[PDB]
């Protein structure tokens, strides 16, 4: 089976600056009929894949001219000359010369904007949820860049591990930021054995870490 | 490998 | 216009069978090869198989992980392509896509929207929805959508009238096997008690529709 190796696996592009993605195949994609069966796809977030380039260098109808492809044999390159917010998503190369048809692992492209610090909010568990026997504490990090952020839960000064989960949004097309939620889940019996609940946030846009706390049953 | 071609009979 | 619509997906018990359809319009269906692809949640694109036009023998080709178990068929009179899956395993969970393979461009050119197939022993379960109430320039509030199966859920705010500032997070799979997610919105401080905020949650696999008002 033909292995398709894409590099890099992720790219952060300053708007208006070029991007270039490499695809190397384990065998030649040049066939005896003279054609090179290498194709480039884009999958925008939440969307179906769409074709960009066919047979190395041919733009599919309606694809903007800032996309081009080149290469031969086993080494190929996709170039986006001036990246825009609508170009964000995952780019795949694909070969059809051999069975099975195979894809590269995908290269994720984001917009690289100026650093932006998160706004932090904390939410205690609702009395509706408490009646059910479980307590979820939610910490929200709103509109920040880059995506890397550290959220730490601290309950009566003790750091928490293994009882929280994080989710991150895709990059917002309006301001090129991310948001993140972190949820600490405890049984209500364990929740009622402590008082102070804090989430502490570290981020490149913060000169000092930011803590949001509440006391159980005091607001 | 002609079986990879979707637009020809591979026989 | 070229139109392709996948259907048939849903939750299925391991070991069982499921047949997906690709209903097409806008072209002479018989003249084209049709291809199936799949994408497991969070993962890359994978080719499943394709079936040639009857003009070239009408035979099909398959990826190694489905050979034997899956068969691709086509009904030229109805302009429909089929993917018949059998002996389904949990690792077959994916969005399955059908695509029209071009002639000049001999690859998958036009793709449908996909259909989610979930292969799991778990039962369907609707979600509980809890408020994330705002409290002490900009205020944040939201809804916590907890313990549902399978994917997906939809969340709107004020029946779609509130879109600026809304972030709906990807679902997380819990240690229990059930999913949860939150949806939040940042609103001006001036609009607390002035403007009412209601999150609309739909879980079609359960036929559950909950509209939760979030109060300060």
């Amino acid at each position: 089976d033909i292995l398709m190796t894409q590099t890099p696996l992720s790219l952060s592009v300053t708007p208006g600056q070029p991007a270039s993605i490499s695809c190397k195949s384990s065998q030649s994609l040049l066939d005896n009929d003279g054609k090179t069966y290498l194709y480039w796809y884009l999958q925008k977030p939440g969307q179906s894949p769409q074709l960009l380039i066919y047979e190395v260098s041919n733009r599919f109808s309606g694809v903007p001219e800032r996309f081009s492809g080149s290469g031969s044999g086993t080494d190929f390159t996709l170039k986006i000359r001036r990246v825009e917010a609508e170009d964000v998503g995952v780019y795949y190369c694909m070969q059809r010369i051999d069975l099975p048809w195979t894809f590269g692992q995908g290269t994720k492209v984001e917009i690289k904007r100026t650093v932006a610090a998160p706004s932090v909010f904390i939410f205690p568990p609702s009395d509706e949820q408490l009646k059910s026997g479980t307590a979820s504490v939610v910490c929200l990090l709103n509109n920040f860049y880059p995506r890397e952020a550290k959220v730490q839960w601290k309950v009566d000064n003790a750091l928490q591990s293994g009882n929280s989960q994080e989710s991150v949004t895709e990059q917002d097309s309006k301001d090129s930021t991310y948001s993140l939620s972190s949820t600490l889940t405890l049984s209500k019996a364990d929740y009622e054995k402590h008082k102070v609940y804090a989430c502490e946030v570290t981020h490149q846009g913060l000169s000092s870490p930011v803590t949001k706390s509440f006391n159980r049953g005091e607001c | 490998n002609p079986n990879a071609n979707p637009n020809a009979n591979p026989n | 216009e070229v139109q392709l619509v996948e259907s048939g997906g849903g939750l299925v018990q391991p070991g069982r069978s499921l047949r997906l359809s690709c209903t097409t319009s806008g072209f002479t269906f018989g003249d084209y090869a049709m291809s199936w692809f799949r994408q497991a949640p969070g993962k890359g694109l994978e080719w499943v198989g394709f079936i040639r036009s009857k003009g070239f023998g009408g035979t099909a080709e398959y990826a190694a992980f489905v050979k034997g178990r899956f068969t691709i068929s086509r009904d030229d009179s109805r302009s429909i392509a089929y993917l018949q899956m059998t002996s389904l395993k949990p690792e077959d969970t994916a969005v399955y896509y059908c695509s029209r393979v071009g002639v000049v461009i001999a690859t998958a050119v036009y793709w449908g929207q996909g259909t989610l197939v979930t292969v799991s022993s778990a039962s369907t379960k609707g979600p509980s929805v809890f408020p994330l109430a705002p409290s002490s320039g900009t205020a944040a509030l939201g809804c916590l959508v907890k313990d549902y199966f399978p994917e997906p859920v939809t969340v709107s705010w004020n029946s779609g009238a509130l879109t600026s500032g809304v972030h709906t997070f990807p679902a997380v799979l819990q240690s229990s096997g059930l999913y949860s997610l939150s949806s939040v919105v940042t609103v001006p401080s001036s609009s607390l008690g002035t403007q009412t905020y209601i999150c609309n949650v739909n879980h079609k696999p359960s036929n559950t529709k909950v509209d939760k008002k979030v109060e300060p």
